[PDB]
């Protein structure tokens, strides 16, 4: 493992961010791509950033992780870009998605809850 | 006595010594006009001004280019004026309304006085 | 409550003497004055040694070790010297407190008034050490501040885009007064010689041939074969004699072509220096951003980090502004500057800039960001651009 | 005393260019239209006092 | 060394003199500048807050500094020629 | 619309000592640069006939929001030594520079090592900020690097704030000095109301030596969030 992707997910919680960006892909709260996912830290509409770490090269989504620290937006690695594509409803590797804030969503539990679970992880 | 009014051509330290610029009739117009910006839009609306005169301290300056901004915000330069008075005789939209408002005004003022 | 404390400074480790102090009132509006007022805190404070450090790398060594909690050789030696061996220290960590009481017999406490006098040490530390160190205590602070960072994030010294900014300004400048320079160059000979001004196209040739002639009035034999050399054509050097000797400028004093001499000479080095600095700057890329120089030229590459500000802000915009960064002087677009092998048409045209931008949004990242860089990458996009040409050029 | 002046001490007016009189003949516009603006203003505070 | 100098002709000789602060102490600068600023000079040197600098950027920094003393040393000579023409042309006025 | 390049402006001082107003057809939030001719992070900047003055953006900053807020006292002055918790990347800190001039002192801590590396090339040009790059946590860690200091300006987003300000408080701040302090009540405590949040923020200070003075909410620029200003240890 690249020790620059060091927020990486395990086995449990991977299934869990999985599902949750199925569930908002459906809610038409997705944005995916590292230049889209860019753009909404920017907007200030991001709830968290999901990247990929198995980019060959890892260089490309590490500007995502400078934009969060400076929003205070919690960020995390999964080990595929293949498995990604398909949770974002994609037929192609997708290295860096970005779920979206909407007024009223019921997914604001489920984001919650995501949201804390990123946050143990850096100690 | 001279401690006193040396003291009084500057805002201080508080401001990194802006100094008071000497006061001439292509200035005095500028600032009537910024006194005056709530009529220019009728869909634009203003808080009141801070204060009933002019600022004892101030300076003019024009907002610097940026390579980001190209077509999202910049004038060209054929647009461009020295003074905000020359900006408000360009501007086709500002002196349409400006003088169909003034017209209505003489236009009522002469039917009251008549 | 006499009691020795150690306090840690940038400059150095510093060991005071307490004589007496108010302890539970210490808190109180008109008793905390004993540490407020130097007057007062001279009276009951007292500093009996004194250890500051030789230089800038041995202060980082006891910085690193302060932090760790663990004991430098360099304290444990003020603290055998200057302490008597039923001893109290007071000490800022509770894990430094600790290891000095393992290492040496003291009873170290980190709690009651010490905190309180420590902050009174603090306030009051320019006026005790005064002229015991020849670097002062606030020069100290920010130059460890500074080496301590350095060290934890493993800052490397090399990898710094300040200069290709800095030269890519100064190059600017030094366009501008060499183009300057020589027009009046050419006015002034002009006023000698003005046929030749028609003749010569060029102002580097121009200068080159006002070098070989200071006077029209003598120009011949021998020297229209040389004057037939440095010309590309032998005709024109024919005509240049025929011109030299029925002239309508006038004649120039032997102080006048002295003059012109020197500042002639003055312009030629000046456009040394400037064909130096893009060497220079050429190098420069090549160890920042590899990729990026290897991808659009170092020329173009350079411009775009300036424009954006920094390395770091050009990795951090989308691709869509990369091109805006470009659209002022027309990067993307004109292309020939960037070198390509092929050619693109009018119609694909804006195609082929918006691909070429975003290749170079992913060069600015690999360099910015990798541990060591390397223009392999930026060989591969090159590759994909000459590809994504042939493709529209050809049609397959 | 401002409508009469002896000849010899009145002193001829200023003299403007095309330019300078339009600029002079805009502030007067703006400010005619804000004087009405801020006086119609009061009325309706005034009002729903 | 930009603070305790001010000329700027003496400030880019003493550059070109001596490279990096290490040759400070061992180079003599009495030519340029009096011995007790030269003190100062060399005692600065040791206490000093800066980077140290690569070879090639060394390079370019006196390169361009060697540009100065030029630009200087010619416009002197232009103003020795100012000061012969204008006593040819008009020696009354020079004299007013 | 907006305030387009090229525009004729005024620049007028502010209530608050370092702080300018942009005035024109918008109003805008400004500081005087201290490194002309540079921008930090893509603010528009103006230039005065030598002096320039750089453009304060309040949705990226929470110091620009509580003056555009209506605050009352900041005590961030020329000539201060600031403490800084949570610099991130230092869009504040380059603004709070501005503030306290060549005289003035900042100390920048932030713990992330990938921030860290940006804070480290903004001090290269601002030779009054310090850059500590430690836990903040930790006050002892690093009181070999910090003198005495009037300000103490924290957003470190913590659920445990008050403890981490008043630890450093203690140590570095003087008495008299002031603290500006950053609340988001989703960070404390998601369960609990945002305006029960702030007043059991408040009651902590109260218990740690620490005068809480006035606060307000940054309800235009952000939701849930509250600045609280105080005096630590007050002179009689």
């Amino acid at each position: 493992v690249n020790p620059k992707a060091y927020p990486l997910a395990d086995a449990h919680l991977t299934k869990k961010l999985l599902d949750l960006v199925q569930q908002s892909c459906n809610y038409k709260q997705l944005r995916k791509g590292a230049n889209e996912a860019t753009k909404t830290l920017n907007r200030g509409i991001s709830e968290f950033i999901v990247m990929a770490a198995d980019a060959e090269p890892l260089e490309i989504i590490l500007h995502l992780p400078l934009l969060c620290e400076d929003k205070n937006v919690p960020y995390v690695f999964v080990r595929s870009k293949q498995a990604l594509g398909r949770a974002c409803g994609v037929s192609r590797p997708v290295i860096a998605c970005s779920v979206t804030i909407k007024e009223g969503s019921q997914l604001k539990q489920q984001i919650q809850s995501i949201q804390q679970s990123i946050e143990r992880l850096l100690v | 006595k001279k401690r006193r009014k040396e003291r009084q051509k500057t805002a201080g330290d508080g401001w990194f010594g802006m100094k008071a610029p000497e006061m001439t009739n292509e200035l005095k117009n500028d600032l009537k006009a910024l006194k005056m910006r709530a009529s220019m839009d009728p869909k634009r609306f203003y808080k009141k001004n801070d204060r009933d005169g002019f600022p004892k301290y101030f300076q003019i300056g024009t907002i610097v280019d940026n390579p980001a901004d190209f077509y999202h915000s910049r004038i060209p330069k054929k647009q461009r004026k020295r003074t905000i008075v020359e900006e408000l005789l360009a501007d086709s939209e500002f002196r349409r309304y400006n003088r169909r408002k003034y017209s209505e005004i003489m236009a009522e003022k002469a039917a009251n006085a008549a | 409550v006499l009691l020795h404390v150690l306090f840690e400074h940038a400059v150095g480790y510093a060991l005071l003497a307490l004589k007496e102090v108010e302890e539970i009132s210490l808190l109180q509006p008109q008793v905390e004055e004993s540490v407020l007022n130097l007057g007062k805190f001279h009276s009951i404070v007292r500093l009996v040694a004194f250890c500051p450090f030789a230089s800038s790398q041995v202060a980082l060594e006891n910085a690193n070790a302060v932090s760790e909690g663990v004991v430098h050789e360099d304290l444990r030696l003020l603290l055998e010297t200057h302490l008597p061996s039923k001893v109290l220290l007071g000490v800022g960590d509770p894990k430094i407190g600790a290891a000095i009481q393992e290492e040496l017999g003291y009873n170290c406490q980190t709690g009651g008034v010490i905190a309180e006098i420590l902050r009174g040490v603090r306030l009051h530390f320019h006026n005790l050490v005064k002229g015991l160190t020849d670097l002062s205590a606030c020069k100290a602070q920010l130059g460890l501040g500074h080496s301590y960072s350095r060290a934890k994030v493993k800052f490397n010294v090399n990898r710094v885009d300040n200069m290709i900014i800095q030269s890519i300004s100064l190059l600017d400048q030094l366009d501008k007064d060499i183009n300057t320079f020589s027009m009046r160059v050419r006015e002034w000979y002009g006023y000698h010689f003005p046929e030749l001004v028609k003749i010569i196209n060029d102002n580097a040739t121009y200068c080159r041939l006002a070098q070989f002639i200071g006077n029209r009035r003598e120009l011949n034999e021998d020297k229209l074969e040389k004057l037939e050399e440095l010309t590309m054509d032998g005709a024109k050097a024919k005509a240049i004699l025929d011109a030299s000797r029925s002239s309508m400028g006038m004649d120039i004093s032997a102080i006048d072509l002295i003059n012109i001499e020197s500042f002639s000479s003055r312009v030629v080095s000046l456009s040394e220096y400037r064909q130096s600095l893009h060497t220079y700057l050429r190098s420069k890329m090549s160890q920042v951003a590899p990729s990026l120089s290897a991808l659009i030229g170092e020329a173009v590459g350079a411009r775009l980090i300036a424009h954006a500000g920094s390395l770091t802000n050009l990795a951090k915009y989308p691709a869509s502004t990369v091109q805006i960064l470009g659209a002022e002087k027309a990067l993307f677009r004109a292309l020939k500057h960037s070198t390509f092998i092929g050619r693109a048409a009018a119609k694909n045209k804006g195609r082929i800039s918006r691909y070429l931008a975003n290749k170079c949004s992913i060069a600015s990242r690999i360099d910015c960001f990798s541990e060591v860089p390397t223009s392999v990458f930026g060989e591969k996009l090159r590759e994909q651009v000459e590809e994504r040409l042939s493709f529209y050029e050809t049609g397959e | 005393k401002a409508g009469k002046v002896p000849k010899d001490r009145r002193r001829p007016a200023v003299i403007r260019e095309p330019h300078e009189r339009k600029i002079l003949a805009l502030l007067d516009a703006l400010s005619t239209v804000h004087s009405q603006k801020m006086k119609k203003a009061k009325e309706q505070r005034h009002l729903h006092n | 060394l930009g603070k305790i100098i001010s000329d700027n002709l003496t400030y880019c000789k003493c550059l070109q003199k001596v490279g990096d602060r290490k040759n400070y102490a061992s180079a003599k600068l009495s030519e340029l500048l009096p011995e007790e600023v030269e003190a100062e000079v060399k005692a600065a040197a040791e206490i000093s807050m800066g980077t140290e600098v690569s070879e090639e950027d060394i390079c370019n920094i006196l390169h361009l500094c060697t540009q100065v003393i030029e630009i200087s040393e010619y416009r002197t000579q232009l103003y020795e020629y100012l000061q012969n023409r204008m006593m040819a042309i008009a020696p009354n006025v020079t004299v007013m | 619309r907006g305030n387009q390049s090229g525009k004729n402006v005024m620049v007028e001082p502010h209530r608050h000592e370092g702080v300018f107003i942009c005035r024109g057809k918008e109003d805008a939030l400004v500081t005087k640069n201290l490194v002309p001719g540079e921008s930090v992070y893509g603010e528009k900047r103006v230039s005065i006939s030598k002096i320039e003055y750089r453009a304060w953006n309040p949705f990226r900053s929470k110091l620009a929001a509580a003056i555009l807020g209506g605050v009352d006292q900041i005590h961030i002055k020329p000539g201060a030594k600031v403490l800084y918790l949570g610099a991130a990347s230092g869009t504040t800190v380059s603004h709070v520079s501005d503030i306290v001039g060549p005289d003035g002192l900042v100390y920048a801590v932030e713990f992330s090592h990938r921030s860290g590396r940006d804070l480290i090339n903004l001090a290269k040009k601002r030779t009054n900020i310090i850059p500590v790059i430690e836990d903040a946590r930790h006050p002892h860690k690093y009181r070999m690097l910090i003198a005495m200091v009037d300000v103490i300006f924290a957003d470190v987003a913590q659920p445990d704030q008050t403890r981490i300000v008043a630890l450093n408080a203690h140590t570095f701040l003087r008495n008299g000095g002031h603290f500006v302090i950053s609340i988001k009540a989703n960070c404390i405590d998601s369960t609990a109301s945002a305006e029960a949040v702030f007043a059991s923020e408040v009651k902590k200070m109260q218990q740690e030596n620490m005068k809480p003075q006035e606060q307000l909410t940054l309800e235009p620029y952000e939701r849930d969030h509250a600045v609280v200003v105080g005096v630590y240890r007050p002179p009689p």
